[PDB]
RNA sequence: AUAUACCGCCAUCUUCAGCAAACCCUGAUGAAGGCUACAAAGUAAGCGCAAGUACCCACGUAAAGACGUUAGGUCAAGGUGUAGCC
C-alpha cells in the first residue's frame, strides 16, 4: 500500500481538487507540472537553486495570502522574466489584493534580483472536482 | 527553519493522531482529545510585533479626502492591541468550551427521553412539524468479520406521535449515531398507526395480551389519574395524546416486542360506535359520581335488535389471580403505591 | 367548487356509466370464466367463491363473479371519468403481448416484464424526485411464475394503491380490494377481461370530455 | 410584589406560558424511584441551595390564600384532592404552607 | 523516552476483488439477509478492479492495485502531542 500525494477515500463529502484528487503517476499522462524551468533538463544547471526559490516563493505567497488560495501555485520562467499564476477567492478586499501584490512582487525582485510579474485568477468560492 | 516549516494542517493531523491505531480495535483513548484550532481566522493580517500601521490593509486608505502614509504605533497602543488581543483569545475560547445540557431524560447518559425534533422534511414537500420525537433504547450490536474483526453498528428504536391519537415505531441501524437517528426517524415518519380512544385521553376498555413472551396489562382510568406506567409506555402515549392510564408488564422486557405489542393492542381495541353497530343495543355509561344516571355514549346505526342481551350469570371468564389479588386487598406490597413523580 | 360537484356527482348514481350492458353470464360461460385448477389447488379464501368441485376440479360462483365484476368496472370506469392512472399487471408471458398492445390502444400504461426490486416504494429514488404513481393497479395473472403472491398487490396495499385483480383458486383474495373470480389461465376469458376494460375506460374518458365540453358551453 | 400581580404580568407568561409551574421542574435525585419524603427547605440562613423549587427559585412568587389561580394550580380541576409533594416537586415547608393556605 | 500518540513514506494478503454512502424490502419490525433471467426484491451514488495511457501493437512487461488485518517498520529524513535534561 502506497500513500503519495493523494487523498484518504471518504463517505463522500470531501471536496477535492483535480491536481490533489490524481495520484502522482499521473504527472505527464493526465496532468501538468506545476513548475516550468529548464534546470532540470540535460545541459543547463542551477537545478537545486530553481528548485529551492520555486518552494520558498510558494511557501512565501501562501503565507501572505493566508485564506485566500485555492490551488497550488504556476510559475512560468521564460528567460530571466518570472511570472507567478495563482488562484484565489474574492473573500477580502480588491484594496488588499492589490497592495500584497505589489509588496510581494518588490520583495522577490529585490531578493532575487529578477524581473517579476504575477497574475491571479479570483473565484467565488474554491472550485471541486469530485467529491471523495 | 524556514523550509522546515510547512503548513499547518498536517501539523493538526499528527497532533490529534486521529486515525492508525488509537482509534481502531475500539480501544480508543482514556478520555483526551486534542480539540483543533483555526488561527487564521483569529487574528487579521495586520497584527504583527511592530505595529506598523498599514493603510492599504490595517487603516482605511482615505481620511478626510487626504491619503495616508505608514506611521508608526507607540509602546502603550501596541500593549493595549496586545491586550485586547489576548482578552479576545480568552473570551474566544471560553465561548469554545462550555457545558453541554440535553434535557435529562430517562437518566444521564440514557438516550430515552430525548427528542429529536420533528421528522425530516420530504423531498415533495412535508413539513411535519406537528409531530414530536422520542427515542426507545440504543445497543451497539456487534458482528464479526475476517479482516475487521469486531464490527461495532449502532441499532436505535425510535417512536413518534402528533398528540392527536397518530404515531408510530420505528428502527435505525447504521456505524453512526445521528445516521442511525435519522433512518428511524424518517423510517417512523412513513410507518404510522392510528389509534382511537375514548374521550380523547383514555383507552376504551381494559385490555391484557401477550407478545412474544411479553405479558402486558394495561388498565383504563378516569381523568386526573396520571400515567403510572413504565417510561416507554409514558413517552409513547404523551406522543399519542392520553395523559392517563395504568400499566404493567411481566415475563419478558424488550423494548421492541413491547412496543410492537402495545400498538398492535391499542390498534385492535374496540370502538363504542363499532360495538353498537355490532350488538344493536343502546351502551350505557354509570359514573362513581353521577347517580344512578343512564349516560348513552353511542347507539347502532343500524335497527335497534328488539330483544335484549340475555343475561349470563357465572359466565365462562378467564380473569388474573393479580386482579383477584388487588380486589380482595390481602396482596401487599412497598412497591405498588407509591408517591412518584409528576405523572 | 364546482368542478368538485362535476366530479362528485356521478357517485350517487350506482351503474352510471352502463356497466351492466357490457357482461353477461351467458358471455362468462362461453369464456370459460367458471373453471378452476383441482381441489388439490384450492385455496381456504378462495373456498366462499367456489360454487362446488367436480372431478377433481372448482367451480367457481357466476352470482358472485358478476357482482364483484360489475363493481370492479364501476370503480375504474369511475377513476377514468377521475382522470386517475391505471396500471395493468400481468407476468403470464402468454398475453402480454395482447395486453401491452390493448394498454396501448386505451392509453392507459401496463408492466408484463420482470417485476424488479422495490419498483413501487423506491419509486421516487427511481424515477425521480416528483412522480405521479398510478392510482389504480389491476391484476390479469395475480401470481407469478413460481405461482406465488405478486409483490404489487403488497406494495400497493402498503402505498394505499387500490387493486383490481382476477383471482384463480390458487390466488389470495385478502389482500385485493376488488378482487374478481375468474379463470386466469384461459385466453377466451383473457380476451373478454381485455374487452370489457377497454370499454369501460374508453366509456369513460369520451364522457369526461363531453361532460367537459358541456361545461365549456355553459 | 407582595399582591398576586406576578402572575398577571406578562413576564409570568412567557416564563411558563399556559402551562402549569410544576411542570417544568425536575428533581436529582438517585436511581429509579426517587424518594419519598422530599427536602425539608430550600433556602437556609438566606442562602439557597441548588435545583430549589419553582415557588422557592422565584422570590416574586407569594405564598398566599387569596391568589386562587395560583393555588388551584396543583389540586386537579377535576380531582378535588391535593397533589403530594413529591408530586408538584415543591419542599414540605412551602407544601405545608401552600396547603394551609389553600384551606 | 514513547512508532502502543502521530503526520509524512512503505512491507503485507495483492500472483485478491471486492469496499460501499443514500433508499427499499424480509424475518411476527431481533441479532442479520437480500442469489435464481423461460427470472421470486433489491435499486445503487462513489472507490477500486477494469478500460485506456507509458515502452515495440490490440498481446506482453511495467505502472496501478480500494475497504481493512499484522497497536507491522520508521520520534535517528524532517516536523510534531505527551513525559523529561533545560
Ligand atoms: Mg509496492
Ligand atoms: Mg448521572
Ligand atoms: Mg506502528
Ligand atoms: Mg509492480
Ligand atoms: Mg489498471
Ligand atoms: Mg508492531
Ligand atoms: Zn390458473
Ligand atoms: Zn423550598
Amino acid at each position: 500500500k502506497n500513500r503519495a500525494a493523494r487523498v484518504r477515500v471518504s463517505k463522500g463529502d470531501k471536496p477535492v481538487t483535480y491536481e490533489e484528487a490524481h495520484a502522482p503517476h499521473y504527472i505527464a499522462h493526465r496532468k501538468g507540472w506545476l513548475s516550468l524551468h529548464t534546470g532540470n533538463l540535460d545541459g543547463e544547471d542551477h537545478a537545486a537553486e530553481r528548485t529551492v526559490e520555486d518552494v520558498f516563493l510558494r511557501k512565501f505567497m501562501w503565507g501572505t495570502f493566508p485564506g485566500c488560495l485555492a490551488d497550488q501555485l504556476v510559475l512560468k520562467r521564460r528567460g530571466n522574466q518570472l511570472e507567478i499564476c495563482a488562484v484565489v477567492l474574492r473573500q477580502l478586499s480588491p484594496h488588499k489584493y492589490y497592495f500584497l501584490v505589489g509588496y510581494s512582487e518588490t520583495l522577490l525582485s529585490y531578493f532575487y534580483k529578477c524581473p517579476v510579474r504575477l497574475h491571479l485568477q479570483t473565484v467565488p468560492s474554491k472550485v471541486v472536482y469530485k467529491y471523495l | 527553519s524556514f523550509f522546515t516549516k510547512l503548513t499547518a494542517d498536517e501539523l493538526w493531523k499528527g497532533a490529534l493522531a486521529e486515525t492508525g491505531a488509537g482509534a481502531k480495535k475500539g480501544r480508543g483513548k482514556r478520555t483526551k482529545k486534542k480539540k483543533r484550532k483555526d488561527l487564521n481566522r483569529g487574528q487579521i493580517i495586520g497584527e504583527g510585533r511592530y505595529g506598523f500601521l498599514w493603510p492599504g490593509l490595517n487603516v482605511p486608505l482615505m481620511k478626510n479626502g487626504a491619503v495616508q502614509t505608514i506611521a508608526q504605533r507607540s509602546k502603550e497602543e501596541q500593549e493595549k492591541v496586545e491586550a485586547d488581543m489576548i482578552q479576545q483569545r480568552e473570551e474566544w475560547d471560553r465561548k469554545k468550551k462550555m457545558k453541554v445540557k440535553r434535557e435529562r431524560g430517562w437518566s444521564g447518559n440514557s438516550w430515552g427521553g430525548i427528542s429529536l425534533g420533528p421528522p425530516d422534511p420530504g423531498p415533495c414537500g412535508e413539513t411535519y412539524e406537528d409531530f414530536d420525537t422520542r427515542i426507545l433504547e440504543v445497543r451497539n450490536v456487534f458482528t464479526m468479520t475476517a479482516k475487521e474483526g469486531r464490527k461495532k453498528s449502532i441499532r436505535v428504536l425510535v417512536a413518534v406521535g402528533n398528540g392527536k391519537g397518530a404515531a408510530g415505531f420505528s428502527i435505525g441501524k447504521a456505524t453512526d449515531r445521528m445516521d442511525a437517528f435519522r433512518k428511524a426517524k424518517n423510517r417512523a415518519v412513513h410507518h404510522l398507526h392510528y389509534i382511537e380512544r375514548y374521550e380523547d385521553h383514555t383507552i376504551f376498555h381494559d385490555i391484557s395480551l401477550r407478545f412474544k413472551r411479553t405479558h402486558i396489562k394495561m388498565k383504563k382510568q378516569p381523568k386526573g389519574y396520571g400515567l403510572r406506567c413504565h417510561r416507554a409506555i409514558i413517552t409513547i402515549c404523551r406522543l399519542i395524546g392520553i395523559k392517563d392510564m395504568y400499566a404493567k408488564v411481566s415475563g419478558s422486557i424488550n423494548m421492541l416486542s413491547l412496543t410492537q405489542g402495545l400498538f398492535r393492542g391499542l390498534s385492535r381495541q374496540e370502538t363504542h360506535q363499532q360495538l353498537a353497530d355490532k350488538k344493536g343495543l343502546h351502551v350505557v355509561e354509570i359514573r362513581e359520581e353521577c347517580g344512578p344516571l343512564p349516560i348513552v355514549v353511542a347507539s347502532p346505526r343500524g335497527p335497534l335488535r328488539k330483544d335484549p342481551e340475555p343475561e349470563d350469570e357465572v359466565p365462562d371468564v378467564k380473569l388474573d389471580w393479580e386482579d383477584v389479588k388487588t380486589a380482595q386487598g390481602m396482596k401487599r406490597s412497598v412497591w405498588s403505591n407509591l408517591k412518584r413523580a409528576a405523572t | 367548487d364546482f368542478n368538485d360537484k362535476i366530479l362528485n356527482e356521478p357517485l350517487k348514481h350506482s351503474d352510471f356509466f352502463n356497466v351492466k350492458e357490457l357482461f353477461s353470464v351467458r358471455s362468462l360461460f362461453d369464456a370459460r370464466v367458471h373453471l378452476g385448477h383441482k381441489a388439490g389447488c384450492r385455496h381456504r379464501f378462495m373456498e366462499p367463491y367456489i360454487f362446488g368441485s367436480r372431478l377433481d376440479h372448482d367451480i367457481i360462483d357466476l352470482e358472485q363473479t358478476a357482482t364483484h365484476l360489475q363493481l370492479a368496472l364501476n370503480f375504474t370506469a369511475h377513476m377514468a371519468y377521475r382522470k386517475g392512472i391505471i396500471l395493468f399487471i400481468s407476468r403470464n408471458r402468454q398475453f402480454s403481448y395482447l395486453i401491452e398492445n390493448m394498454a396501448r390502444d386505451c392509453g392507459e400504461y401496463a408492466h408484463t416484464r420482470y417485476f424488479r426490486g422495490g419498483m413501487l416504494t423506491n419509486a421516487r429514488l427511481l424515477f425521480g424526485p416528483t412522480v405521479r404513481l398510478p392510482d389504480l393497479i389491476i391484476f390479469l395473472h395475480t401470481l407469478n411464475n413460481i405461482f406465488e403472491p405478486h409483490v404489487a398487490v403488497r406494495d400497493a396495499a402498503k402505498m394505499n394503491i387500490p387493486t383490481v385483480g382476477i383471482v384463480d383458486t390458487n390466488c389470495n383474495p385478502c389482500l385485493i380490494t376488488y378482487p374478481v373470480p375468474g379463470n386466469d389461465d384461459s385466453p377466451l376469458a383473457v380476451h373478454l377481461y381485455c374487452r370489457l376494460f377497454q370499454t369501460a375506460i374508453t366509456r369513460a374518458k369520451e364522457k369526461r370530455q363531453q361532460v367537459e365540453a358541456l361545461y365549456r358551453l355553459q | 410584589d407582595e399582591p398576586w400581580k406576578y402572575l398577571e404580568s406578562e413576564e409570568y407568561q412567557e416564563r411558563y406560558g399556559s402551562r402549569p409551574v410544576w411542570a417544568d421542574y425536575r428533581r436529582n435525585h438517585k436511581g429509579g424511584v426517587p424518594p419519598q419524603r422530599t427536602r425539608k427547605t430550600c433556602i437556609r440562613r438566606n442562602k439557597v441551595v441548588g435545583n430549589p423549587c419553582p415557588i422557592c427559585r422565584d422570590h416574586k412568587l407569594h405564598v398566599d390564600f387569596r391568589n386562587v389561580k395560583l393555588l388551584e394550580q396543583f389540586v386537579c380541576a377535576h380531582t378535588g384532592i391535593i397533589f403530594y409533594a413529591p408530586y408538584t416537586g415543591v419542599c414540605v415547608k412551602q407544601h405545608k404552607r401552600l396547603t394551609q393556605a389553600i384551606q
